[PDB]
């Protein structure tokens, strides 16, 4: 029956169902670094998140075992193929938190940093709307 | 947020989540017990 | 002649272990209130309804499940081009006549 | 003998007490990580060689 | 015997300790049952232990609570010290 | 309307009204792989009954995205379109009960 | 025999030929080379140099040398 | 009996870190409440390079 | 690192607080970089600061 | 412990006694070649291992560790929703595994989890109750504990009513402060 | 003859000799690592040859564990004194003893040859899939070495177990230490072989265990089910040595012999059931995590009893006896150093603390303090005690206070800073790092070069 597939009434009335956006985050090369960038930690696309919000991070690894580590957020979850591990977080202060892959993943294990920037909820909404 | 030079950061530094604070305090809670275990044992290493 | 193990050790610890496992499992089910009635079927309600229609004669016999869905994948489109349920039923009817 | 036996008891059970003193804290912090929270947003993170892919819901 | 110097067990309970081999077996069995019971009677029991209106308040809790209640410290401690983010710049 | 309406009807409803929260059937474990597979199977069964254009099935896909990474969904969605997805084979063409 | 009483009698009685010691040290030296030589070979194979110059994979000042 | 001196010496040295931890928690409670180092509506997204 | 800066101030106010980072070099190439400069970065940084000042005045409005 | 072989050793009846141990100790022994020598060696071992007071401490530790171990294994098999030994549910797609889904919520709420979660305020200084409220209802609503965890938590006051800043660091006061700025909902 | 000899004492010498030789390669790799980590940049490895660093750390770990410390503490000292301690003429299985040492050498030659001939890539000494199974042939060669090493370890374990059948005296604590390690090997090795065969099947037989729908976490369970028992197979022989040295040099009978023995048995049983403390960050179930964390902390109890029983052995000893002998100093240093390593182990045992400290140099320093300092010093102390019996000379070690002091100071300069960078945090198994971690990395590097220089003064 249609009711065996629960859907909120707003969407049944024509509300747009949300889409998803994917982006790739890569290390900034040594020759591409700018005067102020932190070597071995900067990336070309950061992950922006709102502060004072409960966020669920689902982490997996496509090919080999990586590990998503953000020391300031107290997160170190192994990105293992076949496991979609749930990590809940609640950021309390704005800033930019830098991390690095924490599982030997091949030649460039040392060259895939993790940069997360936490901004005010009003700022995050504007950013998400534009990007 | 980011490592800083010549920092001990014993137990962690700059938490930005309630869980991060928990981790730092768990280490700080046990640290005096570790010191007691060490000092109490080492003091008797002698003839 | 001196004994090291229980005189009936093999049967004792084999059947005994099985008994403890079975009894402990019943106790565990009672504490969590787990339904203990075995169902051998799938629970897709719409599918089970289509199957009743076949048993009632509303849907012709040997009609494939992809002949009843509102979305077909590519491989099932390939099959639909060669599907003839009416011919299949006639063939089965002929077999029954020959057998009897 | 009596004194020695008491020391040996302490050599074993003083560590046991310390372990028991950590046990309760360990349970609590483990329970805290695995707490069902009312999360309102999801960020999917995939790790590839050698970069991190991020999937986020787009504003409607 | 739990947290018991067995030298004491040998002295005060000589007949119960006469067979030291059997005594050792009971030591193992008793602590085995204690560990087993903890898992299935302290940890496992479902939907229990969530009565937070029944937090035990020991005699020491009340001694210290009444002492602060008698003075103004309890009221002062519970008062919210700041409920604004920014101070006003003159 | 009822306070416990979400639990009533199905366990599925809970995450349908709160997409970014734990599903009752998988909240005990951090690994959410099985959660993703159930959500995809539910999207597959919706289309068979209602079609791809139905808003319900479109939302069942959004729900699947909430727990399934894109690289897995794209692969599994290709298998589904070809007709090789094991979570979408029509039940009368399954082999799970054959030869054992 | 008295000569056979002690294991490795020549060495224990301090009469052994020094070449035995030299071979042992040489064997250890060769073992060490298995970590250095492939390092040099691999560096040249993928770069063209046997060893790098400190911080030559990063941006350097004009006067850096 | 001497081993007791070690217990007492290890209890004194341990208590020093207890006091540091005690003061640390007091400081942490005042960060989000009073510390001017805590700033909000401050960090702006950098954007893709 | 706002909590490292706050905690340093609190500790220093209470008693004698000594940081290695304050006295010692953080990199080993300091022995050779007494007079080293990146002049291209200097010009770019100055230009960006000038643009920032214009943006600040505009934002003030 | 007698020193003369003439003086018998007391034994209880059962499967772990002095008599039971004597019967089996010398089964694989090449040294117990006659009664006198066998008894001497048997009593030598019994004296050394069973009349040693500190040895009984390890007996307690092995029992406790093994009991926990057996029980955690059994609990997984009997109650964990993700451990399958029967196959009925494994012969069905995920949406149809109702009997296995019945283990989920009871297994999500063990007693010790309800008893110890309120004590997070002994590890968190700011907003220790940040995750207490949840409108769904899979788990109970959480209330912060009134006392510190017993043991090594000397850095915090024995009772939280003693702490001056405790109330001002709560997620409720923090929400008030930020809501007054229009900064965030939580 | 040389290769044909079956003498158990000669074979014991061979094990020590080969451990030192292979050890030279191990130390060289360690120097490469520390040199590279001296600053940020590339120092001795090109950015295009980063695969070599991954191979250096992998081989360092594997060689030091399986080809140096294990052959030295479980093959060397054991084969020389165990048959004497057991007042038996010779080892029970003479021909098996000969083949075991030959097997170790042959597996070493295979490994080093694979460095020279194969492409140099690394996947850690823990050979986690899928990375291990998508590599080149050097991984296949390393697997052959491990399997071959496993054969030697198991047959040597069988050899020691047979001493129970022939021992003509009392089973001393040291004999108990080896027997229990042998039991740990007999129970752990067969599981390792199985998982290694599965790695081979995926590498060489088109198996699919470590690709989607197959759980890669499976490998970690079976590997670490051998992994952690291995760390106690490497430490327990060291404990046995420490007991003999302290009793002999202090002229004091072992106190609580039965508690020492029962502590070793306890550590083994517990060590066989705590392996998943290496898998805390994978995402295991809450109850599993709590079980493993609880049982891991229990291991401290039996381990603590042994430490305190050692202390009372040194207490009260006669003052007239000279206490500056290198063997005595090393034995005492072991107690001081092992406590540091163990306490840090208890810290990392708390899983929530472990989230921050997994795959960081804090873990490195933890197991170095126990192995690179504690186990090495224990093997040195044991050999030094048996200098007269073994009969080696041409070294200045027996009475060398400079060597002991310099070693202790400099070894701590290397690994104490690695605890600090664990809260900085500097991940493990990396070569490049942020510029704000140079200070501590530089200090440790200065410590490594210095320790090597002190190794030359013994000759
Ligand atoms: C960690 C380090 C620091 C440690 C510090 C702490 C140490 C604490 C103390 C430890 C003590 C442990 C216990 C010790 C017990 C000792 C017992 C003993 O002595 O036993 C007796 C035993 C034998 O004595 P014996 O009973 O008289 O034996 C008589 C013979 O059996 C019969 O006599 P023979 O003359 O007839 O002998 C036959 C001889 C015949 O010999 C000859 O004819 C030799 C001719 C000269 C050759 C010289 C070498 C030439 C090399 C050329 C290289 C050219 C390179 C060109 C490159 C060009 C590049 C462009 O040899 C052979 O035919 C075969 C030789 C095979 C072995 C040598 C292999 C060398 C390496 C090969 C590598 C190959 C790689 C191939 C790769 C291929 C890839 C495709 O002694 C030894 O074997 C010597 C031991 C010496 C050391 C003892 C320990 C001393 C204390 C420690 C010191 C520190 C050592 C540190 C390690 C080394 C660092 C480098
Ligand atoms: C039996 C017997 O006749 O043994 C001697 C007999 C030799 O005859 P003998 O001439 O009388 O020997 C002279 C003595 O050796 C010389 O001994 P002694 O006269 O100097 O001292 C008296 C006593 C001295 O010894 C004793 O009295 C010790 C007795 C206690 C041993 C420890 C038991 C385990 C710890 C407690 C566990 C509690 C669990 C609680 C669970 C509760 C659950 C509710 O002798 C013996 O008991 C000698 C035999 C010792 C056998 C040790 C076998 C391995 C033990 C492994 C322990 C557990 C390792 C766990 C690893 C991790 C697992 C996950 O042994 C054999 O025939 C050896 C066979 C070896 C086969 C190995 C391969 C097996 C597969
Ligand atoms: C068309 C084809 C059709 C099909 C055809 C199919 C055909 C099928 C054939 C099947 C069979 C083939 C194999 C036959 C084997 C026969 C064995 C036999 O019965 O021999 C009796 C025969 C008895 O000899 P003999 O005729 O009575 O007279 C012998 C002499 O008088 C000498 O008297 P000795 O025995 O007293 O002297 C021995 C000793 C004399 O001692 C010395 O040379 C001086 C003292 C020692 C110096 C210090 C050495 C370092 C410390 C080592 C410590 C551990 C030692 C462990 C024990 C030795 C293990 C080898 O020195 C040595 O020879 C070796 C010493 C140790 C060398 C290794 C040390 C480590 C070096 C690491 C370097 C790299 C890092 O055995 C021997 O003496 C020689 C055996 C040689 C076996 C060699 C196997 C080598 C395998 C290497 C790895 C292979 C893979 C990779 C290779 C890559 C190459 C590029
Ligand atoms: C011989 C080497 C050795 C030894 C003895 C130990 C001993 C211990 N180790 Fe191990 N460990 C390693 C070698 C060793 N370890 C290695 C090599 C790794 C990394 C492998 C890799 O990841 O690649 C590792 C990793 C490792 C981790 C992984 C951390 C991570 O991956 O992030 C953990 C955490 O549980 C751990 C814990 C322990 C514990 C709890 C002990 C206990 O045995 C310590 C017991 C000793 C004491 C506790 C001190 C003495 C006792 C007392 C003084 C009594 C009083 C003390 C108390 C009451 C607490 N070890
Ligand atoms: C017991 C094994 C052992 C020993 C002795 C050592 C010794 C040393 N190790 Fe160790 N190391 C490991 C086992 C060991 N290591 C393992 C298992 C890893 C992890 C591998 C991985 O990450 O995959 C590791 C990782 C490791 C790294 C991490 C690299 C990385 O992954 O990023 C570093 C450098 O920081 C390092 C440095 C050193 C140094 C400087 C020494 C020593 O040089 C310090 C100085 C001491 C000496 C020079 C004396 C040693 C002498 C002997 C061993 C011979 C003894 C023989 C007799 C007594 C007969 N080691
Ligand atoms: C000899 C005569 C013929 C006997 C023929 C027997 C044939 C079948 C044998 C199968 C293997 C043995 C177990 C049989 C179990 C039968 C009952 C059963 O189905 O149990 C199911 C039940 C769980 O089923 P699900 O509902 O699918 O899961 C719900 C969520 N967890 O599983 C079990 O209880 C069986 C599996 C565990 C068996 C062992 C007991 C568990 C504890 C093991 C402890 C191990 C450590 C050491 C213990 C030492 C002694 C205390
Ligand atoms: C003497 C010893 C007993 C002293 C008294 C203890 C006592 O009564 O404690 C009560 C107190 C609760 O009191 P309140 O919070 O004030 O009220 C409840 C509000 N909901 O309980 C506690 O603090 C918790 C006690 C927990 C004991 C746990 C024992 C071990 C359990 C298993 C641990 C894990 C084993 C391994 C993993 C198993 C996985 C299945
Ligand atoms: C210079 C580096 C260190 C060289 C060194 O110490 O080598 C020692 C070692 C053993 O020599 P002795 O100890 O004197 O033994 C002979 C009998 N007494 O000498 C050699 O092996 C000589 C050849 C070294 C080649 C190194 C490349
Ligand atoms: C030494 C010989 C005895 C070893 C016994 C070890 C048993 C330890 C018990 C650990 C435990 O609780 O097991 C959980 C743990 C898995 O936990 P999760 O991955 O979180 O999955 C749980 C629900 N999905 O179980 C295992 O991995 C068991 C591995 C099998 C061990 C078999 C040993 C065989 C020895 C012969
Ligand atoms: Cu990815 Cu490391
Ligand atoms: O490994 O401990
Ligand atoms: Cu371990
Ligand atoms: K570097
Ligand atoms: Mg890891």
């Amino acid at each position: 029956s249609p009711e065996d597939y629960p859907t909120p009434q707003k969407y049944l009335e024509g509300a747009p169902i949300p889409s998803w956006y994917s982006f790739q985050s890569n290390l900034v090369g040594d020759m591409d670094l700018k005067p102020g960038m932190a070597r071995m930690l900067e990336v070309d696309k950061r992950l922006t998140v709102p502060t004072r919000t409960h966020i669920r991070f689902l982490i997996t690894g496509a090919d080999v075992i990586h590990s998503w580590s953000v020391p300031s957020l107290g997160i170190k979850c192994d990105a293992t193929p076949g496991r979609l591990v749930k990590i809940n977080t609640f950021i309390q202060r704005e800033g930019v938190f830098y991390g690095q892959c924490s599982e030997l993943c091949g030649t460039l294990h040392a060259f895939m940093p993790i940069v997360v920037e936490a901004v005010s909820p009003e700022a995050f909404a504007a950013h998400a709307k534009k990007w | 947020d980011i490592p800083w030079p010549a920092r001990t950061d014993w137990g962690g530094h700059d938490p930005a989540t309630p869980f991060a604070e928990l981790m730092i305090n768990t280490h700080s809670m046990f640290w005096p017990v570790a010191i007691f275990i060490y000092v109490s044992a080492i003091y008797m290493v002698k003839k | 002649g001196r004994r090291l193990l229980h005189g009936n050790y093999f049967t004792r610890y084999l059947f005994g272990s099985l008994a403890v496992i079975w009894i402990a499992e019943y106790a565990a089910a009672c504490q969590y209130g787990i339904p203990r009635h075995r169902n051998p079927n799938w629970m897709w309600s719409w599918w089970l309804e289509k199957q009743n229609q076949i048993k009632n004669g509303e849907i012709p016999a040997n009609t494939p499940g992809y002949a009843m869905v509102k979305w077909n994948n590519e491989a099932e489109q390939r099959w639909l081009k060669t599907l003839n349920v009416e011919a299949m039923n006639e063939e089965f009817a002929r077999r029954r006549e020959a057998y009897y | 003998y009596n004194l020695v036996m008491k020391v040996e008891f302490l050599f074993f059970y003083l560590p046991t007490i310390i372990v028991f003193g950590i046990c309760i804290p360990v349970y609590t912090i483990n329970f805290a990580q695995e707490e069902v929270i009312y999360t309102t947003m999801t960020v999917k993170v995939t790790g590839r060689q050698w970069y991190w892919v991020y999937e986020v819901e787009s504003p409607t | 015997s739990i947290f018991t110097p067995m030298d004491w067990m040998f002295y005060y309970f000589p007949n119960y300790s006469r067979d030291k081999v059997a005594l050792m077996a009971r030591q193992i069995k008793i602590h085995f049952a204690i560990g087993f019971a903890l898992v299935f009677l302290v940890y496992h029991p479902p939907y229990k232990g969530a009565d937070y209106g029944n937090f035990h308040k020991s005699p020491l809790y009340w001694y210290k609570y009444n002492q602060l209640e008698r003075s103004g410290q309890l009221q002062e401690n519970l008062r919210i010290k700041r409920d604004w983010f920014y101070d006003e710049d003159p | 309307e009822s306070a416990d309406a979400l639990f009533v009807g199905t366990l599925d409803r809970l995450t349908a009204e709160h997409p970014h929260t734990d599903d009752p059937r998988f909240a005990f474990q951090s690994n959410q792989w099985n959660n993703c597979e159930l959500r995809f199977t539910q999207f597959c069964r919706c289309t068979r009954e209602l079609g791809e254009d139905d808003p319900r099935c479109k939302y069942q896909y959004y729900r699947a995205q909430t727990v399934c990474h894109e690289f897995l969904l794209e692969d599994w969605m290709e298998h589904r379109h070809r007709g090789t997805c094991d979570l979408d084979i029509m039940p009368d063409r399954q082999v799970i009960h054959m030869r054992g | 025999n008295l000569e056979d009483h002690f294991d490795l009698a020549e060495y224990m009685m301090k009469m052994h030929n020094p070449m035995s010691e030299y071979l042992y040290w040489i064997a250890g030296f060769v073992s060490g080379l298995h970590g250095i030589l492939p390092l040099l070979h691999s560096n040249y194979y993928f770069s063209g140099m046997f060893l790098p110059r400190d911080n030559d994979n990063t941006q350097l000042c004009d006067d850096s040398w | 009996r001497d081993w007791l001196i070690g217990v007492m010496l290890g209890m004194y040295l341990g208590n020093l870190c207890v006091q540091q931890h005690r003061q640390y928690r007091v400081d942490m409670k005042l960060f989000y409440l009073e510390a001017p180092e805590h700033k909000i509506n401050w960090v702006k997204p950098r954007g893709d390079l | 690192n706002p909590i490292t800066r706050y905690l340093d101030r609190r500790r220093a106010e209470r008693g004698p607080y000594y940081l290695m980072s304050n006295v010692l070099p953080y990199h080993p190439h300091f022995l050779w970089m007494r007079n080293s400069h990146d002049y291209e970065a200097a010009e770019a940084l100055a230009a960006r600061r000038e643009k920032d000042r214009e943006l600040a005045a505009k934002l003030e409005a | 412990p007698p020193t003369r072989l003439s003086t018998p050793l007391y034994s209880e009846g059962g499967a772990f006694t002095v008599n039971w141990w004597r019967n089996r100790y010398g089964l694989y022994s090449r040294r117990q070649t006659d009664p006198m020598l066998a008894e001497f060696l048997f009593r030598q071992q019994v004296k050394e291992w069973f009349y040693d007071v500190p040895s009984y401490n390890y007996a307690a530790l092995v029992g406790l560790a093994l009991g926990i171990l057996v029980a955690v294994i059994w609990r997984h098999f009997l109650f964990n929703p993700d451990v399958y030994v029967r196959r009925q549910e494994l012969r069905k797609m995920w949406p149809d595994r109702h009997r296995q889904f019945a283990y989920a919520v009871p297994y999500l709420n063990p007693q010790l989890k309800n008893l110890l979660l309120p004590y997070k305020n002994s590890f968190i200084d700011n907003e220790p109750d940040y995750a207490d409220y949840n409108p769904v209802g899979l788990r109970p609503q959480r209330v912060m504990a009134i006392r510190r965890i017993p043991g090594f938590f000397w850095a915090i006051p024995q009772y939280f009513f003693e702490d001056p800043l405790y109330t001002s660091c709560s997620t409720k006061n923090m929400q008030t402060i930020y809501k007054k700025l229009g900064y965030s909902e939580l | 003859f040389y290769i044909l000899v079956n003498n158990n004492k000669r074979i014991g010498i061979y094990y020590i000799k080969l451990s030192i030789i292979i050890g030279i390669l191990g130390i060289v790799l360690s120097y490469i690592i520390r040199v590279e980590l001296y600053n940020s940049g590339n120092r001795i490895i090109k950015y295009d040859n980063v695969n070599y660093y991954n191979m250096v750390i992998t081989l360092h770990g594997l060689l030091m564990i399986f080809y140096i410390i294990m052959p030295g503490l479980y093959g060397g000292i054991p084969l020389y004194i165990l048959p004497i301690l057991s007042v038996i003429t010779d080892i029970v299985l003479p021909r098996i003893n000969n083949i075991s040492i030959i097997i170790v050498l042959i597996s070493y030659i295979v490994v080093i040859n694979s460095i020279v001939i194969e492409y140099n890539i690394g996947t850690g000494w823990t050979l986690y899939p899928p990375l291990s199974i998508i590599g080149t042939v050097i991984v296949n060669m390393i697997l052959y070495g491990l399997i071959i090493i496993g054969i030697s370890s198991i047959i040597s374990a069988i050899n020691f177990m047979n001493i129970l059948i022939v021992i003509d005296g009392i089973i001393y604590v040291y004999i108990w230490s080896i027997i229990i390690t042998s039991v740990l090997l007999i129970i752990s090795l067969p599981i390792l072989n199985g998982i290694l065969l599965m790695i081979l099947s995926d590498i060489y037989f088109n198996s699919i265990y470590f690709i989607l729908n197959g759980d890669v976490v499976l490998y970690q369970h079976l590997f670490w089910y051998f992994g952690h028992p291995e760390v106690y197979i490497l430490i327990l022989p060291a404990f046995g040595i420490i007991s003999i040295i302290l009793s002999v040099l202090n002229n004091k009978i072992i106190f609580g012999m039965k508690s020492m023995i029962l502590a070793i048995i306890m550590i083994s049983i517990l060590g066989s059931i705590v392996w998943a403390h290496h898998i805390y960050t994978v995402g295991l179930e809450l109850d599993t995590k709590i079980y493993f964390n609880n049982l891991t902390l229990i291991i401290s109890i039996p381990t603590g009893n042994k430490i305190y029983n050692w202390i009372i052995l040194y207490i009260g000893s006669y003052n007239i006896l000279y206490n500056g002998y290198q063997s005595l100093i090393f034995s005492i240093m072991f107690i001081i150093i092992f406590i540091i390593g163990g306490i840090t182990g208890i810290i990392i045992s708390i899983d929530i603390i472990d989230i921050g400290l997994h795959d960081t140099y804090y873990i490195v320093s933890h197991f170095h303090y126990i192995l690179s300092i504690g186990a090495v010093i224990s093997l040195l102390a044991g050999i030094l005690l048996l200098k007269d019996i073994i009969g080696y000379y041409n070294v200045i070690i027996k009475i060398n206070k400079y060597f002991g002091l310099l070693l202790f100071i400099n070894i701590n300069i290397i690994f104490t800073p690695q605890f600090i960078i664990g809260f900085n945090v500097m991940p493990r198994r990396i070569l490049e790092y942020s510029d704000n971690i140079i200070v501590w990395n530089l200090i440790s590097s200065i410590g490594s070069i210095s320790t090597i220089l002190i190794l030359l003064s013994i000759f």
